[PDB]
């Protein structure tokens, strides 16, 4: 069943990228786009519907369908579980940094210190969020957590999961969230709602809007993934349709790329490698989409390669 | 049972910690 995906992410700094399926898990090095480099395979735990690595270390963690509420916690090197914990409800998301684990459920969050995996807070009758929408910022300095703060308003609730208290909440749309994404400085907070008009990004924790991007004039999108490039000049959005906008952060998009294949939620990045800006573009048709793009001109991006996510050659 | 939950505990720390080393 290694053909069978269940799950693709990337990780915190677009250097690994994980791949769940009926049969384990496999990570692939983000290295080159000429090829897509296997570096690892787990096959001990069946059905992984979620696996989240910590940056480039052995930390990792896995659930299973087999037993959706349980979060494993592994040495991927060594082979060995190094703790577990089980929820009240099905996992939605599990999203960490190096100092905190976050396991998202439908109508709570729980804040897991990374160093012991005690549980320092739990946000609890959270605004209903069957979607597991949520996002925690992967800098060591700024640590947040942002999360619906509402199921019919687009509010975002943003959290210090370091001092355990709540910044100021977002009023970013009206209707309800549909993304969300941090910078890699953890210093700024991009949004989409669900009529998905436009593409803001506030200042975090002030809330400030910084940037607005016209996705384009008003139309049925659903949004589902915003990525930053590293130095945060460039942010991505994809949706259920065939393009992904990339806009630029300075003062129509910057950059467009037409995917091959549409119809189904997809996960991008913005990653530079082997010197070069890339967009990478993880669809449900199984393939994972390498675009360049040119940082100063920008306008159409050409498909250097694609690749498929089981490690099919 | 309170001295072993602590020895367990104190595992669990360096295992976690050593896992997350990064090259």
């Amino acid at each position: 069943g290694s053909g069978q995906l269940l799950f693709a992410n990337f990780n915190q700094d677009n250097t690994s990228l994980a791949v769940g399926s009926k049969s384990g898990y496999k990570f692939f090095s983000l290295s080159s786009v000429d090829k897509l480099e296997q570096i690892y395979e787990c096959t001990d735990t069946e059905d992984v519907c979620i696996v989240e690595r910590l940056f480039s270390s052995s930390l990792v963690a896995i659930v299973s369908l087999k037993a959706p509420r349980k979060l494993k916690v592994c040495h991927f090197k060594k082979g060995t579980e190094i703790c577990n914990y089980s929820y009240s409800n099905t996992i939605l998301a599990v999203k960490l940094n190096r100092q905190r684990l976050i396991v998202c459920l439908e109508e709570s969050l729980y804040i897991h210190n990374i160093r012991d995996m005690k549980v320092l807070h739990t946000i609890r009758e959270t605004p209903p969020n069957p979607a597991g929408l949520c996002a925690l910022s992967i800098n060591n300095d700024n640590c947040y957590l942002a999360y619906p703060g509402s199921a019919t308003i687009g509010e975002v609730q943003v959290f210090d999961t370091i001092n355990l208290r709540a910044a100021n909440m977002i009023p970013a749309h009206d209707s309800p969230l549909a993304a969300l994404a941090f910078d890699a400085s953890g210093t700024k907070l991009a949004t989409a709602s669900e009529k998905g008009t436009v593409i803001r990004v506030f200042s975090i924790p002030e809330g400030q809007k910084l940037f607005e991007f016209r996705r384009g004039v008003k139309r049925c999108v659903s949004i589902c993934s915003l990525a930053f490039s590293m130095d945060g000049m460039f942010l991505s959005a994809s949706s259920n349709t065939e393009t992904v906008h990339i806009f630029k952060l300075e003062t129509r998009a910057f950059a467009t790329v037409r995917l091959p294949f549409c119809g189904h939620k997809n996960i991008c990045s913005l990653a530079t490698i082997q010197k070069i800006p890339r967009l990478l573009v993880g669809a449900a048709d199984g393939y994972l989409y390498m675009y360049n793009l040119d940082p100063q001109e920008g306008g159409e991006c050409a498909l250097m390669k694609q690749h498929r996510l089981d490690g099919s050659l | 049972n309170e001295k072993d939950s602590r020895r367990r505990q104190a595992r669990l720390q360096k295992e976690l910690a050593e896992a997350a080393k990064e090259p």
